[PDB]
Order: C-alpha cells, then structure tokens, then sequence
RNA sequence: AUUUAUAUACUUCGGCUACGUGUUC
RNA sequence: ACGAGAACACGUAUGCCGAAGUAUAUAAAU
C-alpha cells in the first residue's frame, strides 16, 4: 500500500529518523510480531483462535508500554496508526488480514532500515 | 514373485533440520502443512553409511559406484548392467499420535533456536535464526521389499538391519555435527503383502 | 557382396540418417542457344557444331560414370541434357555439388546447371518420385561443419533438441529468439558454438542457412 | 459383443512426478495448465508388473514377449499369433473436486522441493530443484475392456485385480525408489457401457 | 481458433515417451505429436435415401456406430490413451427432395 | 533486449563485479522472483491478481531491504533500473510483461554468472 | 539498558518411432 | 453411364535410470 513508504519519507526531518527513533528501539516490537507471525502461520483456518485474540491484546499491551517508555516511540506509534489497525484486526477476527498487517509492519521496518543515518 | 512390507515409526531424539526447501525453514507438506522427512534423505543417509561401513576405495569413491550388495539393494544400473533397487523407501509423515499429543499438550510443532557467529580477534557477532522439528516427534515410514531372487532374502534383511542399527547410531539431516538429527527406530512390523512368501522367522531391531 | 541387382530398399536401408531416398534432375540452362547460336559470326560452322555436340555427348555419357563411383547412387536417365540420379539423401546432395563443380571445370565455367533435389520415402512409385556456391561454402562447409562438430562433442542433444531449435526458428518471432537465447544458455556446448548459432539465428539469411544445415544434419 | 467400462480415482499418496517435459517440469494440458497422468505410463507399469508376476525368462527378457495371459490382456500383434488388445487405458486429469479444495484453501498445485548430491572424495554438493504434484490430489481415470470372447471374462478380471493390487504397492512417475510417486486406487465402478453382458459379479479392489 | 488465439494456446502438443529394454532397462526416448485437448472439428455427413423403407433402420445402425465410436478411439495408440472423441451439436436437415428429417436422431 | 548485457559489460571494473557484488548476494532475490514466477505461471488470465499486486509490493519490499543491507546491492539495484520497471509493472497489471521482467532478471543473473572472477 | 538480522560456494549433472512395409486385384 | 469402385498410417512398447539441501563460523561485550 506503500503509504508507509510515503510517511517514512515524510518523517526524515532536518538528519534524524522519527526524531530519535532507531531500528533497535524496535527490537521487542518486531520480535513480538514475528512470534505471533509464527504462531499464526501454523494455523489452518482464517477464523482466528481466541488465545490468539488474547495474544493480540498482549501485543497492544506491548505497544502502549513501548510508547510509555520513549517519546520517539510514541510519535512513531501514533502517526503511522498502528493503533486503529490493531483495533480493527481485533474486531475482524481474520487471519489473512493479520498477515497483511504483518507485511505492513515489516515494510515499515525494512524501509526505515534503508532510511537511516 | 512377492513383495514384503517393512513398516514402523521413527522418533526424533534431538533437533531435526532437513531444510530441503531452504528464516531458513524446513520441508513441509502443503496439504496439511506439517514437516516431513523426504525419502531421498533417508535413502541418501542409508546408502552412504552402509556403503562406507564396508569397503570404500578412492576409485570406488570416484563416481558413485560401490560394492555389489549396495548396488543390488539400492540399485545403480549405469555400468552396462541390469539392477533395480530392491527397496522402495518412501516419505515419512508426522504421525497422528504426535498430532494429538502436541495438540492436547499445547506444545509447538517446531522450535526456533538462535545462533551466532563470533569472529576471531574481532568479537563481532553475526546473528542467525534457524528452525527445527521438536524433540520427541514421531513419523511413520514404509519400506517395500520386492523379492527378485528367492535365495537372498535373509542376507539382504541382515544388511538392512545393520543399516538401521548404524543409522540409529548416527544423525540425519543438516548440521548433524552441531547436535541435531538423532533418530531411533521402534515398532517394526514385517508382513507379506502380495504372494506366498513367509515372514515369520524374519526380524529387525 | 551380391552381384545381382537389388531393389530400392538396398539404398533405403542406410542407417546413416533417415531411411529415405534422394533424386536429382539437371538441365543445361544455356543449351538452346549453344546448339543454335553457338560461337557467333566466326565459328558457326557445321564442323564446329558437330564438335560441340560430340563433346557434350561424351561428357554426359562417360564422365558421370566415373564421377559416381564414390556415391551410393544409380544412374537412370543420362544423355542429351538430362541427368537423373537416385540414391541416398546425403550422397545425392554431395554428388550433385561435386558433379556441378566438375562440369564447371569441363565447360570451363561457360555452361551452368539448374537442378532440384527432393526427399521421398522408400518404394514410392518412382514415376511420382521424378515428376550453388553459397549452398556449398556457407551452409555445407561452414555452418554444417560447425553444427556437426558441436553435436559430436556434446552429447544428449538429439533430434528433440534440434527440433525445439526448429520450432523456435521457423516461427520467426522475437519471443522465440529470447527462448532460444535461454536454450543456448542451458545447452552444454562450447561458448563459441552457442554464440555463433545465436548470431546466425539473429540474421534472416543466416537463420535460413542455419535451419537448412541443421535439417541436413538429421 | 459388449464393452465394459472401469472408472475410478487415483489419489497420490506422495509426490508424483511424471514430468515428460524433460526446471524439470511436469506434463501439463495446454488447455488448463495442469499436471496430468498419461494413460500410457499407467498401462506400461501395469504391463511390466503383471509380466514380472508371471513367467519372465532370459529368452523372454530378450524379445518383449510374455505370458499368454498378459499378452492376451494387453495385446501384442507382433509375430504370428497376434492378439488384438482387449483393454484400453485412458489418460488421467486433475479432477474438479480437488480444483475446488485447492482453490478454497489456497494450496499450490506443485511443490519445488530441492535436492542435492554429495559425491565422494570431494564431498562437494550439487543442487537441483524438481516439481511434483502436491500430496492428496486426485485424478480421474477410465478404462474400457473389450470382450472378444464369452467365457474368459472372469479370468481376465482376476488378472486385472492382481495387476491393480501389485501396482498399489509400487510407483508411477520417477524417483519411486526415492520416495516419489506412490498411489492408491479408490471409488471403483464397473458397468457394461455397451452390449448385453452383466457385470454385477465383477469387482476390482 | 478464436478461443485459442485469445488465450494464446499452441495448436498442437508434443508428448515425450520412452520404452524399456528387458534385461537391459535402458530407455530409448520417443517423440510424438498430438492434437491439443478440447479442440473442436466440423463434420458433415450426406445420406442418399434410395429405399424408403430402410431409412429408420439405417439411421439406427449409424447411431449404434456413433455410440461405439464414442466408446473407442480414432487414430493411433488408442490402447495407450489417446483418440477418445465425443459428438455434439448434431442436426439432421433434408436439403434435396421432400423427405422429413425431424424424427431422426444421432447422439 | 540485451541492454542488460551491455550494462554488465560496462560493470566489469578494474577485477570486481559491481564493486563487490556476488551471485550469492542475489540468493533471496532470485528466490523471490522465481517464487512469484511459479505463482504467476499458474495463473490463466493476463489481468493480474490483486494479492499478486500485494506480492509485487512485497517484492519491492525485498528490493529496498537488500539495498539497505549492502552497498554493492544498492549500486546494482539502482543503475540497472529494477525500480522503475517494477513500478510500471505495478502500474500496468499485465502478466506477460511480468514474465518479460522475469526473463530480464534471469538474463542479468546468467550473464553475471558467466561474468565473474 | 544499548549495535548486527543469516553470511560467502555450488541453483540439473551423465547417456541421445525401433519393426511388420508402400501397391495392387 | 465420373481411371471409377471396396480400403481405420495402423498394431506392440514410457520420462525412466542413479543421485542427502549439503559443508563451515559460541546470542558477545561495560
Ligand atoms: N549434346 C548435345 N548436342 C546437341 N544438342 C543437344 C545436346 N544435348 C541437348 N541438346 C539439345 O538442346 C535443346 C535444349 O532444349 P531444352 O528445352 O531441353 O533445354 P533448355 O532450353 O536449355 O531448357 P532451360 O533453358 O529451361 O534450361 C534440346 O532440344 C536438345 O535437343
């Protein structure tokens, strides 16, 4: 959807990335999404498991906590709108859309990785 | 003419990483999406080990031509000769008891051990994610023994049981030198599926 | 080994290529004037016309017999201005070229030959069986020799590979050319052979010569 | 005069690789871009197995003559006492129900499982990738049997049952000794499509 | 022709085959050319009624012939799995004379 | 179109290939294109599937990320202009042109393979 | 709590439609 | 009352045979 690419280009300010965000600040983040990526890729049906719903809730927990730690993490998590998309994934109970979100976050990660000091 | 069925189960004692399709995943089916042991790996391991356990010359080492009994048991048919493999080694399937065991114990179907690459006098690390079939997994396998000549069944099954034993004391798959790939054989049953050959006095450990 | 005359199958049953037959017909194109016009205005005597006629007769009635001695071919109609030879496909072509050159020597490159050679299956009614420099230098000598050396040095490439070559070449499309580029990349010949073949295929005249030569190969 | 039609489905127990195109693709219908099982392959394996079951001698190995029953069922028309074939094999096409299943569950029609080659005295690996129809897929086949004579029908169907039974414990395609290409038969139907001969007493497993 | 041109489908396939030498088990290859599956051919039959009292029997026989042909093969290697055909879109039209050809059927 | 051949000849510098590019640096690359090659060669119509559009986007993801990892990969991916051609393929929704790009990249791979130390 | 993120080698090698048979009574 | 009339390029046989997705480099420093 590459709107992530557009926002990342809009976030290279005069240089800094998201005003002090580094890819290693994202460690716990992509680790959680990849762990969920595995547990979901194992599943068969698109109808999500309900401990999987619990795991998505726990992921939102990690989001709110990372945002609490750092201001740059807060800015990143707010502008690029992780938060409504997680909410709608929780509301939808669809696996394929979960992987769509996964590729979304991975796109953010890769593009930022190439877009650095 | 007859055929003899060799059936059993393989359990997995340490990690198993066949990785034929390859962060670096393993070979997995696409009907049910569970890992399998390709029969090609079984046959390659068995052939190489049983061949090396008897003689192996450098001229023998040259072009995949080996002693007469392996060339009989597994078949070569290039050197202007008539010989077909007398074993039909199939694929291995992650059995149903394992399905239910891990499903009702909520244990994953595969681990993911992380690795590193410590460089000498530089101490800089290079990460690595790798995936492997978990311990205690069991697959079911079948071998079919065609009977071409009546008088060599006994000796051939002696060689087959030696192959199974030596495999039991060796690894299977990839990275075996780093501690993953140990297997063990149990619950072997021998039946005559087609014909009038007797399968009573015949045993495999 | 048998002196008795044999049937058409004695030439069909050759295993060095397809079991077929070759036929050649030739006429002196510039013959009507030669007997009529002759040597103009100074040598159109009855004596010199007689000499010309007899020399043509001797060529078309003796030299062919000695020339054919190295070919699996049988002389059928010879004499006048008509030449009819029947035999193996390769031998017919080689003898046609060789006799063309020899005739160009005998007439000192003053008279030429018009000829046509076809391929037909064995025991077809011979009645209905019957109803130059570029071909030698470029096709038979250069491209045919290149292809023969390449196919002899690299194995596993039989009529199937050459027939895929043919499918790509006959349908003159750029997609076939790119496919042929990939096919030559996959082929196990010396890089010189592959480069030469691809560049021949890129030219219309050179692609036609190449397809002719490789068709001759099979 | 009558004709008996045999219908059924062939399920791939493991990966089947006919692959007549030679990378190393599989034969496909050019109307639907799908892998198929050519009938002549099925009929050739039935021929070979059934001939090997009955007498197969040195002098019989020489000429591709075989037991009178096998020749009778499959036809020779080569020397002297020629026999027109009584049994016609047809091709197999990738069925519609498996179309629906692989469309609904998004399952690939052909895996590309990589393999390797560890030659000796160098241990240098050499990689390759081959294509094989995915597990569990089904193909639909049809047989037609001619009755040139009345009394022999029972014996011919007994031999057909034997041939099918042997073939179920063997492989089609290639690399069969290496795991690929195991099948099983199921859902068989026998009906007299033309003529006036009953077939309620005839069964093929 | 329209369908294959739209879908970019080659008119004719080329199947590869082999044969197994007994006592030798070395395969010699084979190449065969085969008309693509699903093509449609156009056919016309002309029947000349010379005896009135025979048309029903003759058309019954020709239906039987079509029935057998549908359950058999055309061309070569029929026992090997090719040549099976099918008949569709058959009409019966009288074009010379005044014989009704609406009660005649061929399936 | 062989302009790939021309650029590869222009890229043999005084020897090195693309200044430190190796064919095995391309592993993930040709693996992705071949995987897409299979999934597309299975398709019937030239009108591309829209999860196929998503897959092309994911391929562009792999492109920037590989470029981010290595400088030689960046130089290769920039000069030989993978990037506009992917963009126009995404814009065009045509299957045959997708296979045209596929043989393009395979031409690059093969020529480079013959063009090495 | 702070940097990597799979790395270089090999991406199918060997060995290439035979017989009854063409035509007439 | 057409150099016409009868006439299945047809019958037997496969993509097989052998090949292990391998072989190296500790999730570390303050
Ligand atoms: N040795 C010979 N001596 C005298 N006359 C000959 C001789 N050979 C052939 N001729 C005559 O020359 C004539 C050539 O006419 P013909 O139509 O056969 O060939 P042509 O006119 O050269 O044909 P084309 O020009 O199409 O090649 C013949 O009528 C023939 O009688």
């Amino acid at each position: 959807m590459t709107f992530a690419h557009e926002v990342v280009k809009s976030n290279v300010k005069n240089q800094v990335l998201f005003n002090g965000l580094t890819t290693s600040k994202l460690r716990n983040l992509m680790e959680q999404v990849n762990r969920l990526y595995t547990i979901a890729f194992n599943s068969n049906e698109d109808q999500l498991n309900e401990e999987f719903i619990d795991e998505l809730e726990y992921l939102k927990i990690k989001f709110y906590y990372e945002a609490g730690r750092e201001k740059s993490v807060d800015e990143f998590l707010k502008k690029t709108l992780m938060f409504p998309i997680i909410d709608r994934v929780i509301k939808k109970e669809s696996k394929k859309f979960f992987l769509d979100y996964c590729k979304y976050f991975e796109a953010l990660v890769a593009y930022a990785k190439y877009y650095q000091k | 003419y007859s055929k003899i069925k060799i059936s059993g189960t393989i359990e997995v004692v340490t990690g198993l990483h066949i990785g034929g399709g390859g962060d670096s995943p393993v070979v997995r089916d696409l009907q049910t999406k569970l890992p399998i042991i390709p029969g090609s790996s079984i046959k390659g391991k068995m052939r190489n080990l049983l061949a090396k356990h008897f003689g192996l010359k450098m001229k023998q080492e040259s072009h995949n031509q080996d002693d007469e009994r392996v060339l009989r048991l597994f078949g070569s048919s290039e050197k202007g000769n008539i010989q077909r493999a007398r074993l039909q080694i199939s694929d291995a399937f992650f059995s149903e008891k394992t399905k239910e065991h891990f499903a009702q114990n909520d244990i994953a179907y595969t681990e993911t051990k992380f690795e590193n690459t410590i460089n000498r006098l530089t101490a800089v690390a290079n990460p690595r994610q790798i995936e492997r079939v978990t311990r205690g997994s069991e697959f079911d396998f079948v071998f079919i023994y065609n009977v071409d000549e009546e008088s060599q069944v006994e000796d051939d099954f002696e060689n087959i049981e030696k192959a199974i034993h030596l495999l039991e004391n060796d690894y299977l798959g990839g990275g075996g030198t780093r501690g993953n790939g140990r297997i063990q054989f149990k619950d072997t049953n021998i039946e005559t599926v087609v014909g009038e050959y007797d399968s009573t006095n015949l045993k495999i450990k | 080994q048998d002196m008795r005359e044999k049937g058409i199958g004695s030439y069909v049953d050759r295993e060095e290529g397809v079991k077929r037959l070759g036929v050649v017909r030739a006429d002196i194109d510039n013959l009507g004037a030669t007997f009529i016009s002759g040597i103009p205005e100074k040598y159109n005597s009855i004596s010199r016309t007689a000499t010309l006629s007899r020399q043509l007769s001797l060529f078309f009635k003796y030299e062919l017999n000695h020339l054919l001695e190295n070919y699996q071919i049988t002389a059928i109609y010879s004499g006048g201005d008509d030449l009819f030879l029947i035999g193996a496909w390769d031998d017919i072509i080689e003898a046609s070229i060789y006799i063309n050159d020899k005739f160009k020597e005998f007439t000192l490159d003053k008279l030429t030959l018009s000829a046509g050679v076809g391929m037909f299956s064995g025991k077809y009614p011979v009645s209905k069986m019957a109803f130059w420099d570029e071909f030698k230098k470029n096709i038979l000598e250069e491209k045919l020799l290149v292809l023969q050396q390449g196919f002899s040095q690299t194995d596993e490439h039989g009529k199937a590979f050459i027939y895929k070559m043919l499918a790509l070449l006959r349908n003159n499309e750029a997609i076939n050319i790119a496919r042929l580029a990939y096919l030559l990349a996959r082929s196990k010949m010396n890089e010189d052979f592959t480069s030469k073949i691809f560049n021949w295929a890129q030219n219309d005249k050179d692609k036609n010569q190449l397809i002719t030569a490789l068709e001759y190969y099979i």
